[PDB]
RNA sequence: GAAACCAAAGUCUUUGGGUUCCGGGGGGAGUAUGGUUGCAAAGCUGAAACUUAAAGGAAUUGACGGAAGGGCACCACCAGG
RNA sequence: UUAAAUCCUUUAACGAGGAUCCAUUGGAGGGCAAGUCUGGUGCCAGCAGCCGCGGUAAUUCCAGCUCCAAUAGCGUAUAUU
């Protein structure tokens, strides 16, 4: 580099070009121009009394909101130039924290300064750590409530406890006003973590909802949803998600006044008939004598438990032998198995992407290039600008076709949050996901159960296939979801573009959700072939040099005939073929490279092509608040 | 007759061009 | 790519299933792996090992004993 | 083509580890482990076995 | 002395007669660049990134010779049955 | 005690039978101390500073048991001696 002065220049220049793009960053939030600052109030511990903390927590100036049971505020303040949005969701509650987690810049968790947290807590933790962290703050309620000698062996015992979620982080006290005062300063000044997902669609909180039915008696009509734009350039021809209820069209935008400035009825744009883009999940358009044989002729409540426990000896089962099946003996193998075939190799030998296609692939989209397309779409999202709605603004969005239950609920006190979709996001496909399994829940999970998704802003119902997820071609299906791999779950779903969140939970009983898998959402594809195995054993009880006759892998003669092509391995490394059969029975004799113990055992690998079950439906039962057994 | 199949091209998803 | 200078380098994930803990775009804590600079091993040209995934250690994701935030 | 990850580990079978008596530690483990080296000492000819040597 | 060997390649862990040049694992490479000399060809000076668990020096046996000599055999030939 | 405290010290009262008031971090082929143990995997996953291990009896991977070193400490990266 050399020249001191001018090294010591070029360190002024990157500077100066490092703290120009941290003040752009830092500016867009809480301001006179932007949003204002969205914070969450969880209270982990149920010792924990939230309302007197939002009351401390309360007083710039105070414009107070009012819901069924939830009750949050908006807080101005001109000292630290800045605006605030308060709400408080309970733990356990995963419908309404899960929900609004999502469009909060801060998340603020309250601690009891005797315990860490409660087991509803580290539930409610667990599925906001999965579903993508916000900027967070800790602060704690009864520290001031104790003398000091209690008072200094309480906080060491909390930064204990603190470390195995949260390594190193400061604890504030919210106990005196002054404390408050310093609280909303260190929020107001933080490194904002950012979410991809949220940064890259256009999402909004609704501030107030309005209905007008088109209809009583069709219980539809028009939403009048009013808050502010947060995400992209808010355009009104792309499909509108309220995250409860599903994705449709909206009508218009119009910008009334921003209520609350930080210093103190025109429409915006109504929707061309052709440039809107259409409700499309699916696609539209679908000489014998008389006594003589042929050897001859040829010459001329507790169903429940019992359930989970063969449940339980079934994943026990799967676990020792992996894909292992006993033959049936009624039937014939060739039969039970015809669509079945042997792989030489699982990672060599061919298999066509587009074989043998159910009748549920006509029916879903397929990219042709999903990388080069998402990396388009991406670059007019940031490289362009449409002409939609700003960031910050305060606008009102006229929905075409809603029911009213999503206004009953909005009175319940459940937020609603709506967020514009992407190009080519309302269109059904086969999503492919990488999850691993939580270590709170054990309890066996076959594959094709149903499971609730959370993927990317949606919540659905599906039954997915579980994978072997492996850079190859070809994947192994997995029975049962286990412990400690990652798995791919397959379903039928509309597609999103990754990055995305992805939780998997388990409707137990008395309407519970329990957290069983997290993870991310993979590519989008239904060329990924997952492949069922099946492994047949048979006992090769007389054993000559280098071949062997086996049996009770069949039981006919022409099932070894139809399954002759097919190589045998064998548990202790031998590799063979299937020579002949000799009994009427299945016996057969089989070549093999070595020769065989006494205790050994032949085995065949079988393959077939599997896809997952179309029981996709939007509608999620409303969890009830999360306990512990 | 023992691992032949047929095996048509048949009802392929409807693909979004680029 | 590292944060401060903007240079690209390849980092080794040590344990199995470890690279399952790590996805695109993600923040990440490098060390060198043991040579001063040299390659070591079987790895062509890598001189460096993944130390932190997420602000916290692969160690402890592998031992199962904290859980990985995103 | 190949590139599992965690292959081995998710295969192999979760033995739980058995629950035993937990060890002395400081002075106690020393004091057990010079007791067990020069002090019970068994005679041998060759001395060719180890503290863990197993058949 | 590592030895092949060497009256020097000796008088060296019992290590100091005087003094010049000059090496520091193998490659990149005596290459790039700069300087200088030359009509030119080129000469002199001379790196780094990167790569590698070796490369090398002396000796010591001799699988194997498409290396050479001999001998033996109707499970080899010649003359035949 | 001290500006007032806290801590230390001094002291009433309570506070110990192993399922506790339960000690970890690395390792067990060689260097380099301590297993040719058992199960699983099968040149895969991985381990391995170096030499190497893994392609069906793996003393080296992943586990269980056992053992070894230091021990309220012990690993790893880097600068340096």
């Amino acid at each position: 580099e050399l020249s001191r002065v001018d090294q010591r220049h070029r360190a002024s220049q990157l500077r100066k070009q490092k703290k120009e793009a941290v003040l752009a960053e830092k500016r867009q939030l809480g301001g006179k121009d932007g949003p204002p600052h969205q914070v969450l109030v969880v209270p982990l511990h149920s010792r924990i009394s939230l309302p007197e903390a939002m009351q401390l927590l309360q007083d710039g100036t105070v414009h107070l909101n009012e819901l069924g049971n939830t009750q949050n505020f908006m807080l101005l303040c001109p000292r630290l130039k800045h605006r605030w949005f308060f709400t408080s969701a309970r733990p356990g509650d995963l419908h309404v924290v899960l929900d609004m987690a999502k469009v909060a810049d801060t998340i603020l968790f309250l601690l009891d300064p005797l315990e860490g947290w409660d087991s509803t807590g580290d539930y409610c933790l667990s599925c906001l750590f999965a579903q993508g962290l916000p900027t967070y703050t800790l602060a704690v309620q009864g520290i001031s409530g104790l003398p000091l000698k209690k008072q200094i062996d309480t906080r060491k015992k909390l930064s204990k406890a603190v470390e195995k979620r949260f390594p190193h982080d400061k604890l504030l006290l919210l106990d005196t006003q002054q404390e408050a005062g310093m609280l909303l300063r260190q929020l107001a000044n933080q490194k904002q973590q950012h979410l991809a997902f949220r940064d890259r669609r256009a999402y909004l909180f609704a501030h107030a909802v309005d209905f007008v039915p088109s209809e009583e008696n069709n219980l539809v009509g028009t939403l009048k949803i009013s808050g502010y734009v947060r995400g992209q350039t808010l355009n009104v021809n792309r499909l509108l998600h309220i995250v409860g209820y599903g994705d449709f069209q909206m009508k218009q935008i119009d910008a009334p006044g921003d209520p609350f400035p930080l210093n103190p009825k025109v429409l915006m744009k109504a929707d061309p008939g052709r440039q809107e883009s259409l409700q499309a999940e699916v696609i539209p358009d679908p000489k014998v004598p008389k006594g003589t044989s042929s050897y001859q002729a040829e010459w001329i409540d507790e169903e429940a438990e019992a359930k989970m426990l063969e449940k339980y000896k079934q994943e026990r089962l799967e676990e020792m032998f992996p894909d292992e099946v006993d033959t049936p003996r009624d039937v014939a193998a060739r039969i039970r198995f015809q669509k079945y075939r042997g792989l030489k190799s699982f990672r060599t030998s061919p298999w066509d992407p587009k074989e043998n296609l159910p009748q549920d692939y006509a029916r879903i989209f397929q990219f042709q290039n999903f990388t080069n397309t998402r990396k388009s779409i991406f670059k007019e999202v940031e490289e362009k600008e449409v002409e939609g709605a700003e960031v910050g603004w305060y606008v009102t969005l006229h929905v075409s076709e809603v029911p009213v239950s999503v206004v009953e609920c909005f009175r319940q006190g459940t937020p609603l949050i709506a967020f514009s979709l992407l190009p080519h996001e309302q269109k059904m496909s086969v999503l492919n996901m990488v999850v691993r399994r939580d270590p709170g829940n054990t309890e066996p999970v076959k594959a094709k159960e149903e499971l609730i998704f959370h993927c990317g802003f949606r919540r659905f119902r599906a039954s997915p296939l579980f994978s072997q997820h492996t850079a190859a071609d070809k994947h192994k299906l997995q029975r049962f979801l286990t412990a400690d791999m990652a798995l791919v779950a397959t379903v039928y779903a509309p597609i999103t573009f990754p990055p995305a969140s992805v939780l998997l939970f388990k409707q137990k009983s008395n309407g519970m959700h329990s957290l069983i898998a997290t993870g991310h959402l993979m590519s989008v594809d239904p060329d990924r072939m997952v492949i069922k195995r099946v492994v047949l054993s048979g006992h090769p009880f007389k054993i000559f040099t280098k071949m062997a006759v086996v049996r009770y892998m069949f039981f006919n003669r022409e099932d070894v005939l139809w399954f002759k092509p097919v190589e045998l391995r064998t548990k202790w490394g031998r590799r063979g073929h299937i020579k002949e059969p000799l009994g009427t029975h299945g016996h057969m004799k089989c070549s093999f490279d070595g020769k065989l113990k006494s205790q050994d055992t032949v085995l065949m690998n079988l393959y077939k092509r599997v896809f997952p079950k179309w029981t996709y439906d939007p509608y999620v039962p409303e969890p009830v608040p999360w306990l512990k057994s | 007759s023992i691992c032949s199949t047929y095996s048509n091209l048949y009802n392929h998803p409807q693909l979004i061009k680029y | 790519q590292l944060i401060k200078n903007g240079k690209k380098i390849t980092a080794f994930v040590p344990n199995d299933g470890c690279l399952n803990f790590i996805e695109e775009n993600d923040e990440v804590l490098v060390a060198g792996f043991g040579r001063k600079g040299h390659a070591v091993g079987d790895i062509p040209g890598v001189r460096f090992k993944v130390v932190k995934v997420a602000n916290v250690s692969l160690l402890a994701l592998y031992k199962g004993k904290k859980e990985r935030p995103r | 083509s190949l590139a599992r990850a965690g292959k081995v580990r998710g295969q192999t079978p979760k033995v739980a580890k058995q629950e035993k008596k937990k060890k002395k530690t400081g002075r106690a483990k020393r004091r057990m482990q010079y007791n067990r080296r020069f002090v019970n000492v068994v005679p041998t000819f060759g001395k060719k076995k180890g503290p863990n040597a197993n058949s």
